[PDB]
RNA sequence: UUGACCUCAAAUCAGGUAGGAGUACCCGCUGAACUUAAGCAUAUCAAUAAGCGGAGGAAAAGAAACCAACCGGGAUUGCCUUAGUAACGGCGAGUGAAGCGGCAAAAGCUCAAAUUUGAAAUCUGGUACCUUCGGUGCCCGAGUUGUAAUUUGGAGAGGG
RNA sequence: GUUCUUUGUAAAGUGCCUUCGAAGAGUCGAGUUGUUUGGGAAUGCAGCUCUAAGUGGGUGGUAAAUUCCAUCUAAAGCUAA
RNA sequence: UUGACAUUGUGAAGAGACAGUUUC
C-alpha cells in the first residue's frame, strides 16, 4: 500500500462520504430563484434602496489592516455627529451599529461626512399625501463607494538622517526584549543603592 | 419601599405566609429604620380590611 | 457526482471563437460546412440595418 | 474517455492485464499506509525520509498572518510604479523629487535585497528590510521610512 | 496609546488621531449601588455566617491570614475568591468582635 | 422593592435560616407524589425572574428526580465488544437532572407550554425543581403580546428539544472558541464539515 | 352561631387542549459491531447503523459574558477560502478545527430587578346588546405572595 | 389612491445643569469521575463534592504566584431572509 | 466488600487546643 515515489496522501473518504455529497446542480436554478427574488424585493420595498448605508472601516489584523471596507454600522458616536437621531436613522435606510466604537478622528469624520452626502441624496417622503414619484435607485453602496484614502504624495524630497531604517528595527526589537529585565535592573537596583 | 423611605409609619406582619421569606426581613428592615412594626394574627384579616383575600402588610 | 461541466481557460474559449469567427469568411469552409453559397454576393455577407 | 483506455484493449486477454500468477487481489501491501515501519520500511526511508517521528516546537492555536510579511526585493521594487510614470522617473534621478514607492499598499511586508536596482533616488516606504536592501537603496540615494 | 508609526517594537502601530469614546454602561455592571449595598448588608445581619465562614474566621483568629487564605482556596474555587473572602472576615472581626 | 431581597436572601443557602426552611421543606415535597402541583412558586422572587406572572394561564408544577448516574441498563453489566464501551457504572448522562425534571411535567401537562424551571432543593436520593408552564391557549396569554409567541405551534414541547435553559445549556449553545463544536448545532455543524462539496465546474 | 382564609379534593360541572400518523430535511437522547491498523487491546469505522423523545415549512442559530491584539472588528446562518493547515494520534493506522478575507441574505430587539401609591391604572370568563378573527354596559372571579404603565445597559431613571 | 372623524388638556423625539443608575445563585467557579473535542497540566457535556463576588464577573488555546493591559456582561426571553 | 464526603438533626459524660466557637 506504498510504493514508488508519490507524495503520502491523505484522501480523507473512510466514514460513509457517499451520504453527504453535495452537489450543486441548482447552481443556475438558484442563480435564478435569487434574481427574482431580489427583484421581487426591489417592487414590494416601493422606491427603497434595496440596502442599507454602511460605514467606512479600518479591517482588522496585521494582514488587512492595511486596507479599508465597508463595516456593519454607523456608531451612535456619528448618528449623533451627522445630526440624526439612531431611532430615526433607521428608516432612513441608514444601519446604524451600537457595538463599534471610534478611536479613530479620521475615520469618525470619514463617515460623518459620508453620512451627510447620504441626507443630502435623499428624499424622505412625508407621512401622508404627495409622493413625487422618484424611481428607485437600486443600491446605496454603488452610489456612495469606498476608496482607500490616500497615504502621500506622488513625489518628494530625499531625506536621509542615515538612521538606516533597519538599526532601528534591531533595537526597537532589543528594547522590548530586555525590557522587563532592566526594570528588574532598576528595582534590584532601588533596594540597594 | 415605603419602610426604606421611613414615609411608613406602622407596619403589619402577618403569621402566615408559607414562603416566609416574602415577610422575615421586614423586622429586621422596620428595625434598621426606626418604624413601629407589629406582627398580627393571620395574613387574611389583613386582607379584609384592604378589601383583598390576603395581603400579609398593612 | 459524475464530472458532467467542463471548465475551459477563458482566453482558450475566447481564442476558439475568434478563430470560428474568422472562418466565416474564407467561403471554401462555409462551403465545406454545408450552406449553399456557392451563389451569395460575397464573403462575409453583410445586410442592411434595416434587417 | 472510456473508449481510449487500455481495459478496451484488454478485452479478451483473460488476466486483464494483471497477470496469471500474481493475480489482483484485494490488499496485499494493507491498506494505505500500513508496514510503514515494518515491510513497506524501504520506500518510505528514502522516498520519504523523516516522515517518522517528532521534530519541534508544539504552537497551540497558531493563526496564519500573525506572520504575513510578503516578500519583494529591490529585485523588482520599481515594478511597484506603474509603467508609464515609471520611466518619467528613471531619468530625472533627483532628490527633491523622488518616487514614493509604499510598498506595504502593493501587499508587501518586507523588502529584500536580491539586488541591482538603478541609480535613481527612491523613497521607499516598507514595514522591514533587510539590511543589505535598505543599504543598496541609499547607495543609489533612497531611503526608507518605517510604517505600520 | 502614543504608538511608534514602526512595524515591530515596543509601542508599534500605525500613528492615529486618536479619540477616546464614550464609556459604556455595561462597563460597570459590577458597581456598588447604595441600594445592594444596603440590602447585601441587611440580609448579613438577618442571615449571619454559615458553618464554612465561622470556621474560617476561627482560623484568623487562631492560625492567621495563611492558613484561611489557604483552607478558604480550597472552600471556595480560587486563591482570588479566598482572598477577599478572607479579607470579608478580616472587616467582620474587626469592627463585630474587636470594636 | 422586596423582591431584591429575596433574591440576595436566597443566595445565603447555608445561612443559620434557609436550611430550616430546606429541611422542613424537602420534607414536606417528598411527602406529596413525585409530580404535583405547586400551588403557588416557593419562590416568587426567582420564578418571576424566569418570565412567571402572576396571572391566569401560569402554572408552577414540582417534579422530583432521582440523583447520580445513568448506569447502562445492560443485563449483567454485559457489554458485548471492545473494552472502551465494557464500562457500565461510571457513566454520565448528558442531560441535566432539570432537563429530565421539565419534561417530564412536560408530559404531564402537555396542553401546557413549558416556559422554565428552577431548583428549590434536594437531598441524597432525590432533586427537587419547580417548572413554570404557560397555557398556550388560554386567551389571557393568547391576547398578550408579550407571552404569545409560546402558543405557535414551533413551540411544542421546547422542553424535549432542549430548548429550554437546561436545553440550551446541556446542549451547549453558545458563542465563541470554547464552544465550536456544540455552538450552531453539534450534528449540524458535524454533517457539514464532512459534507462533500462538488461544484458544476469543479473547484 | 356565623363568615372568611390557606391547602386539598369531587362533579357525565362550562369550555378548551394532549395522544396517533408521517419522519427526506430538523432539535435532542441513547448507541454498536463489521472494518482499518496487513496480528491486536488505545485508536478507526463513528460522536455512524440500530432503539427513543420533539418540531416545522423549514428546523435550528441569532442581536455577543463574541472575535481579536489590528489603524481594530461587530447578531445568526450559508457559499468560496482558511486547510488536509494549528492541533489530536500504540505521534502508528489515522484524524482535524477556528480567527481574519470575498460573497449570499440582512433586522432588530424585551423581560426580572423601581412606589401607580392622589388612588390595580391590568386580566379570563358570564350575560345582554352589537358594526362578531372583535366592540360595549353590567355581574361573578383573577390579582397586591403584584396584574398595568414605565426602564433593559446601545442604556436609563428622579429632580431643576 | 382617495375620503370621513380628530384621537388631546393624550403620546413622542431633541439640548443643558444636577442627582442617581436596582442589571438573573446550588448558579458562576473549583476539585474529581465519566464522556466527548483538533483543544494539547484537560473542548464541551453531565454526575457527586465544594460553592463566590459586586471598582464584581467571563474570556485572552502551557499548569502557577504577582503587577498590568485588552475585551465583553453569563447564569431569564423573541425574532424574518 | 471496605473507606471518605453527602442524606445529617438535638443532649450528656470522658478528652482534644489560642474561659468555650471547635475535634475524636
Ligand atoms: C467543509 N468545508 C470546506 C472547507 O474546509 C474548504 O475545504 C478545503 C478545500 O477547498 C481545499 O481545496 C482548495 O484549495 C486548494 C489550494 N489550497 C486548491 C483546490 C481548492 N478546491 C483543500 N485543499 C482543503 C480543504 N480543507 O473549502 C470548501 C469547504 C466546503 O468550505
Ligand atoms: C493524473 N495525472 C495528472 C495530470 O493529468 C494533470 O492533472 C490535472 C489535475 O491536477 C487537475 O485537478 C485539479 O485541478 C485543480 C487543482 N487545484 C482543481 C482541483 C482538481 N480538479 C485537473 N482539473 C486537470 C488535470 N489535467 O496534472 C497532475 C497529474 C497528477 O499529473
Ligand atoms: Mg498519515
Ligand atoms: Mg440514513
Ligand atoms: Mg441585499
Ligand atoms: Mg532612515
Ligand atoms: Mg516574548
Ligand atoms: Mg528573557
Ligand atoms: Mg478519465
Ligand atoms: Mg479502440
Ligand atoms: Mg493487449
Ligand atoms: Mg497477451
Ligand atoms: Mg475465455
Ligand atoms: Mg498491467
Ligand atoms: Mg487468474
Ligand atoms: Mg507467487
Ligand atoms: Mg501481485
Ligand atoms: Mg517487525
Ligand atoms: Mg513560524
Ligand atoms: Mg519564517
Ligand atoms: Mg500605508
Ligand atoms: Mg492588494
Ligand atoms: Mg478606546
Ligand atoms: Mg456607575
Ligand atoms: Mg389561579
Ligand atoms: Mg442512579
Ligand atoms: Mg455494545
Ligand atoms: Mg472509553
Ligand atoms: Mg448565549
Ligand atoms: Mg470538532
Ligand atoms: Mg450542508
Ligand atoms: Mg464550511
Ligand atoms: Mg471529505
Ligand atoms: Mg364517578
Ligand atoms: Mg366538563
Ligand atoms: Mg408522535
Ligand atoms: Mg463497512
Ligand atoms: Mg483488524
Ligand atoms: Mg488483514
Ligand atoms: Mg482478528
Ligand atoms: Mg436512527
Ligand atoms: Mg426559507
Ligand atoms: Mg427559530
Ligand atoms: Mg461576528
Ligand atoms: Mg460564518
Ligand atoms: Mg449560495
Ligand atoms: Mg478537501
Ligand atoms: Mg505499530
Ligand atoms: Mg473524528
Ligand atoms: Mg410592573
Ligand atoms: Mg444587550
Ligand atoms: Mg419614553
Ligand atoms: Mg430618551
Ligand atoms: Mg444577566
Ligand atoms: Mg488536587
Ligand atoms: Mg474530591
Ligand atoms: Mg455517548
Ligand atoms: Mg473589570
Ligand atoms: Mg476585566
Ligand atoms: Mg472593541
Ligand atoms: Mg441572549
Ligand atoms: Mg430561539
Amino acid at each position: 500500500a506504498i510504493s514508488k515515489n508519490l507524495p503520502i496522501l491523505k484522501n480523507h473518504f473512510r466514514k460513509h462520504w457517499q451520504e453527504r455529497v453535495k452537489v450543486h446542480f441548482d447552481q443556475a436554478g438558484k442563480k435564478v430563484s435569487r434574481r427574482n427574488a431580489r427583484a421581487t424585493r426591489a417592487a414590494k420595498i416601493a422606491p427603497r434602496p434595496l440596502d442599507l448605508l454602511r460605514p467606512v472601516v479600518r479591517a482588522p489584523t496585521v494582514k488587512y489592516n492595511r486596507k479599508v471596507r465597508a463595516g456593519r454600522g454607523f456608531t451612535l458616536a456619528e448618528v449623533k455627529a451627522a445630526g440624526l437621531t439612531a431611532a430615526y436613522a433607521r428608516t432612513i435606510g441608514i444601519a446604524v451599529d451600537h457595538r463599534r466604537q471610534n478611536r479613530n478622528q479620521e475615520i469618525f469624520d470619514a463617515n460623518v461626512q459620508r453620512l451627510k452626502e447620504y441626507q443630502s441624496k435623499i428624499i424622505v417622503f412625508p407621512r401622508n399625501g404627495k409622493a413625487p414619484e422618484a424611481e428607485q435607485v437600486l443600491s446605496a453602496a454603488a452610489t456612495f463607494p469606498i476608496a482607500q484614502p490616500a497615504t502621500d504624495v506622488e513625489a518628494r524630497a530625499v531625506q536621509d538622517n542615515g538612521e538606516s531604517a533597519f538599526r532601528t528595527l534591531r533595537l526597537a526589537r532589543s528594547e522590548k526584549k530586555f525590557r522587563g529585565i532592566r526594570e528588574k535592573r532598576a528595582r534590584e537596583k532601588a533596594e540597594a543603592e | 419601599a415605603l419602610i426604606e423611605n421611613k414615609k411608613a409609619k406602622l407596619v403589619l406582619i402577618a403569621n402566615d405566609v408559607d414562603p416566609i421569606e416574602l415577610v422575615v426581613f421586614l423586622p429586621a428592615l422596620c428595625k434598621k429604620m426606626g418604624v413601629p412594626y407589629a406582627i398580627v394574627k393571620g395574613k387574611a384579616r389583613l386582607g379584609t380590611l384592604v378589601n383583598q383575600k390576603t395581603s400579609a402588610v398593612a | 457526482w459524475r464530472k458532467w461541466n467542463v471548465k475551459v481557460n477563458h482566453n482558450e474559449k475566447r481564442y476558439a471563437t475568434a478563430s470560428a469567427i474568422a472562418a466565416t469568411a474564407v467561403a471554401s469552409l462555409v462551403l465545406a460546412r454545408g450552406h449553399r453559397v456557392e451563389k451569395i454576393p460575397e464573403i462575409p455577407l453583410v445586410v442592411s440595418t434595416d434587417l | 474517455p472510456s473508449r481510449f483506455t487500455k481495459t478496451r484493449k484488454h478485452r479478451g486477454h483473460v488476466s486483464a492485464g494483471k497477470g496469471r500468477i500474481g493475480k489482483h487481489r484485494k490488499h496485499p501491501g494493507g491498506r494505505g499506509m500500513a508496514g510503514g515501519q515494518h515491510h513497506h520500511r524501504i520506500n518510505m526511508d528514502k522516498y520519504h525520509p523523516g516522515y517518522f517521528g517528532k521534530v519541534g516546537m508544539r504552537y497551540f492555536h497558531k493563526q496564519q498572518a500573525h506572520f504575513w510579511k510578503p516578500v519583494l526585493n529591490l529585485d523588482k521594487l520599481w515594478t511597484l510604479i506603474p509603467e508609464d510614470k515609471r520611466d518619467q522617473y528613471l531619468k530625472s534621478a533627483s532628490k527633491e523629487t523622488a518616487p514614493v514607492i509604499d510598498t506595504l499598499a502593493a501587499g508587501y511586508g518586507k523588502i529584500l535585497g536580491k539586488g541591482r536596482i538603478p541609480n535613481v533616488p527612491v523613497i521607499v516606504k516598507a514595514r522591514f528590510v533587510s539590511k543589505l536592501a535598505e543599504e543598496k537603496i541609499r547607495a543609489a540615494g533612497g531611503v526608507v521610512e518605517l510604517i505600520a | 496609546t502614543v504608538k511608534t508609526g514602526i512595524a515591530i517594537g515596543l509601542n508599534k502601530g500605525k500613528k492615529v488621531t486618536s479619540m477616546t469614546p464614550a464609556p459604556k454602561i455595561s462597563y460597570k455592571k459590577g458597581a456598588a449601588s447604595n441600594r445592594t449595598k444596603f440590602v447585601r448588608s441587611l440580609v448579613r445581619e438577618i442571615a449571619g455566617l454559615s458553618p464554612y465562614e465561622r470556621r474560617l474566621i476561627d482560623l484568623i483568629r487562631n492560625s492567621g491570614e495563611k492558613r484561611a487564605r489557604k483552607v478558604a482556596k480550597k472552600r471556595l474555587g480560587s486563591f482570588t475568591r479566598a482572598k477577599a473572602k478572607v479579607e470579608e472576615m478580616n472587616n467582620i472581626i474587626a469592627a463585630s468582635r474587636r470594636h | 422593592g422586596a423582591y431584591k431581597y429575596l433574591e440576595e436572601l436566597q443566595r445565603k443557602k447555608q445561612s443559620d435560616v434557609l436550611r430550616f426552611l430546606q429541611r422542613v421543606r424537602v420534607w414536606e415535597y417528598r411527602q406529596k407524589n413525585v409530580i404535583h402541583r405547586a400551588a403557588r412558586p416557593t419562590r416568587p422572587d426567582k420564578a418571576r425572574r424566569l418570565g412567571y406572572k402572576a396571572k391566569q394561564g401560569f402554572v408552577i408544577y414540582r417534579v422530583r428526580v432521582r440523583r447520580g448516574n445513568r448506569k447502562r441498563p445492560v443485563p449483567k453489566g454485559a457489554t458485548y465488544g471492545k473494552p472502551t464501551n465494557q464500562g457500565v457504572n461510571e457513566l454520565k448522562y448528558q442531560r441535566s437532572l432539570r432537563a429530565t425534571a421539565e419534561e417530564r411535567v412536560g408530559r404531564r401537562a402537555a396542553n401546557l407550554r413549558v416556559l422554565n424551571s428552577y431548583w428549590v432543593n434536594q437531598d441524597s436520593t432525590y432533586k427537587y425543581f419547580e417548572v413554570i408552564l404557560v397555557d398556550p391557549q388560554h386567551k389571557a396569554i393568547r391576547r398578550d403580546a408579550r407571552y404569545n409567541w409560546i402558543c405557535d405551534p414551533v413551540h411544542k414541547h421546547r422542553e424535549a428539544r432542549g430548548l429550554t435553559a437546561t436545553g440550551k445549556k446541556s446542549r451547549g449553545i453558545n458563542k465563541g472558541h470554547k464552544f465550536n463544536n456544540t455552538k450552531a448545532g453539534r450534528r449540524k455543524t458535524w454533517k457539514r464539515q464532512n459534507t462533500l462539496s462538488l461544484w458544476r465546474y469543479r473547484k
